[PDB]
RNA sequence: UUUCGGGGGUACUCGAGUGGCGAACGGGUGAGUAACACGUGGGUGAUCUGCCCUGCACUUUGGGAUAAGCCUGGGAAACUGGGUCUAAUACCGAAUACACCCUGCUGGUCGCAUGGCCUGGUAGGGGAAAGCUUUUGCGGUGUGGGAUGGGCCCGCGGCCUAUCAGCUUGUUGGUGGGGUGAUGGCCUACCAAGGCGACGACGGGUAGCCGGCCUGAGAGGGUGACCGGCCACACUGGGACUGAGAUACGGCCCAGACUCCUACGGGAGGCAGCAGUGGGGAAUAUUGCACAAUGGGCGCAAGCCUGAUGCAGCGACGCCGC
């Protein structure tokens, strides 16, 4: 059985993972079939893509999620959409911008004066 | 030796050998039995037994014995020998 | 409402079987004639163009290629150990 | 590590004063030891180690640091000179000192090590942390009222501040418009030693 | 329910047992291997694929046992014999399937020759299944198509040695058989006498291969530690079995060496898994914590297992920073 799962990557401290589609009897960090997607949770509001027509694709043809993996295609929506239950709604928190440093420094100016 | 499960493996390994020689054995003497008859040189004998042959044959790829790629080659050499004759 | 009964398979394109182009230098043997082939690579060092020769068994059912003749072969799956090659036609007997 | 022994020797033996105003150098400009009279032989490798030697020790750099950023300047697609003594410059404690806080760059390293200041809102302590384009330094608020920082800010009137820097608050911030070119470091020797000597 | 010795029921639950799935992954090592092992690109009209997804059709009918239990025997032990008794999704017979397999005739079509395709038509023969559970309910069989994982064949590429010039007799080709998932001297009977080699066969030595790493201006040279992919092996040497899949590390059989138990009749074992011990050496670590995260196996699920893994301990061993 085909399954997609998180590979991990990053340092000893910080894991940062890839939504891998590979097949079951394969290890964590071996090779994989296609990579559709990425998975940061340490940060604040834990970036999450999912490229959705692959997604669809490889749910299409039968691979099956893992529950992290369930865990964040419901998130994105794609699961839902598969399905077709409540609709396909993003839920998706995306990370708050944070202001341009020029933004910053022209503040700083404006103020001194 | 060392793990359950390997020990209760060991005994149902052995009675599906058991099984699956039962199988093979029969199947080898029809065999030898249908080519014995196409020796003789006699058709209708041949026939019948080609019939029910050709019946163990598919009837052991059912249950797992053989391949039914071996089965369907079996059944072909055969058909084929007493076609020849 | 109903899906079909059967579904029939997508397609495939057939693949391209390589061929290749040489003489005749032994066909002592029954349907089987032995080709001769050259390659023209460069050095991977020197860079000069070096000629290099090679042997292919090829099958022919009739055997209607001499020694000498341009013949031409497409690849085919093993028919014996050592045959790897089917006569298409002969281009120039000599 | 860091080099804590005195700091005239290093300016007597480069034959240049690299602290600025220091009145030992002038009163013997002479390399130190008993030997510090005789006559040299002359060699081109030498005046490339003196100039490198100069570089490192008017920074306060160490050898490793000082040939990773070698190998960063070489890296980039500027010039190799100029690219160097703009990494050199870009340190914080360099910043600190050529804002006009710190009389020498070694206090300079001393109060940025000891987290006396504050880079875009968050406490860096890190005398080699490197600049940015639009970076505003300041200087954290419980240790706005301590003498160093008193007699920093009531001394405005020293060497003057760069172009590519400005001091803009009286709380003494520092803004960095963009990191400095050649003409506008101001340093003393010759960057194309350094080079030849790093290539040898 | 009780005499406090306990006795019955329950099925919440569960030791042992039958049954299913897993155990072929994951983890280790680099001994062998100069080879289609590896890298790269193809071919398969010469092929398999459990679990997963998705169409279609089904899920009919009958039977005989046996583990466990109970009684009893042998043996030092390992283990094992007999009698009686019981269940299934265990095992077995038949019906149906005509989507599938085989055979004969026959049509069209595409070729890259054997041939392939149109589930072509037509005549004959034939091939299965299993129930459980009231709760988000799980399952069984055949067959069409996907997806994944393979197998086999081939071009090219990467060591040193003629103070190694001849090598080969299933060896080279054919035909008929056999065998295999599959082609093929893969095996076999007969027939023919071929096949390879100075473009280095056949021998000898050394060696796991690669992405990469180090060096260099580059070309090139050296290398294959970590991490990642493929191969090979699991005390030594052979062999098959079960299975969708086996070099079957913690499976089986035999032979051997070694270590241990023995009532001398006979038995047991395999760290190149994680720690650890001894030895060799210039030299390389803890008999640690946790399934909290990721991956995996079984289960409807809760859940269970996981020295994979995530962490920690030790060593300036390295890089970086102070």
């Amino acid at each position: 059985a085909v399954k997609i799962k998180l590979t991990r990557l990053g340092k000893i401290r910080n894991p940062q993972y890839r939504i891998i589609v590979a097949d079951a009897r394969t290890r964590r960090d071996g090779r994989a079939i296609e990579v559709i997607g990425r998975y940061h949770p340490k940060e604040e509001p834990s970036l999450i893509q999912i490229d959705s027509e692959r997604a669809q694709y490889w749910l299409g043809v039968g691979a099956q999620p893992t529950e992290p993996v369930l865990a964040l295609l419901k998130i994105t929506g794609d699961w839902q959409k598969f399905k077709g239950l409540p609709g396909a709604e993003g839920t998706l928190k995306v990370k708050e911008p944070k202001p341009s440093k020029l933004d910053l420094f022209n503040a700083a100016l404006a103020e001194a004066e | 030796a060392n793990i359950k499960s390997q020990i209760k493996r060991i005994r149902t390994n052995e009675r599906r050998r058991l099984r699956n020689q039962s199988v093979k054995s029969s199947l080898r003497t029809a065999i030898r039995g249908f080519r014995e008859a196409v020796d003789a040189g006699d058709k209708d004998k041949a026939s019948e037994l080609l019939h029910a042959t050709s019946r163990k044959l598919d009837k052991a790829a059912s249950k797992g014995v053989i391949h039914p790629n071996q089965a369907a080659n079996k059944k072909s050499a055969l058909a084929l020998a007493l076609n020849k004759l | 409402q109903k899906g079909p009964k059967y579904t029939p398979a997508a397609e495939k394109p057939r693949g391209r079987r390589k061929t290749a182009i040489g003489y005749v230098v032994s066909d002592k043997m029954q349907k089987t004639i032995v080709v001769e082939l050259e390659d023209r690579k460069s050095h991977p060092l020197y860079g000069k163009i070096i000629r290099t020769t090679k042997k292919v068994k090829a099958h022919d059912e009739n055997g209607e290629a001499g020694i000498g003749d341009r013949v031409s072969l497409m690849e085919t799956r093993p028919l014996s150990a050592t045959k790897r090659w089917r006569l298409v036609e002969i281009l120039e007997k000599a | 590590a860091r080099y804590t022994g005195p700091a005239t020797r290093k300016s007597r033996r480069l034959g240049v004063d690299l602290v600025g105003g220091d009145q030992s150098f002038e009163k013997r400009p002479y390399p130190p030891g008993q030997h510090g009279r005789a006559r040299i032989k002359e060699s081109e490798y030498r005046q490339q180690l003196q100039e490198k030697q100069k570089a490192r020790f008017s920074y306060g750099v160490m050898e490793k640091q000082f040939r990773r950023y070698y190998e960063e300047a070489n890296r980039q697609p500027g010039k190799t000179g100029d690219n160097l003594l703009r990494i050199l410059e870009s340190r914080l404690d360099n910043v600190v000192y050529r804002a006009g806080l710190a009389r020498t760059r070694r206090m300079a390293r001393q109060l940025v090590s000891h987290g006396h200041f504050l880079v875009n809102g968050v406490k860096v302590d890190i005398p080699s942390y490197r600049v940015s384009q639009y970076d505003i330094i300041d200087v954290k608020e419980k240790s706005l009222n301590t003498l160093p920082f008193q007699i920093a800010r009531e001394t405005a009137g020293e060497r003057p501040i760069p172009s590519w820097l400005q001091v803009v608050g009286e709380r003494q911030r520092i803004l960095v418009h963009q990191l400095p070119e050649r003409a506008q470091i101001d340093v003393p020797l010759t960057e194309q030693l350094i080079v030849e000597l790093y290539s040898k």
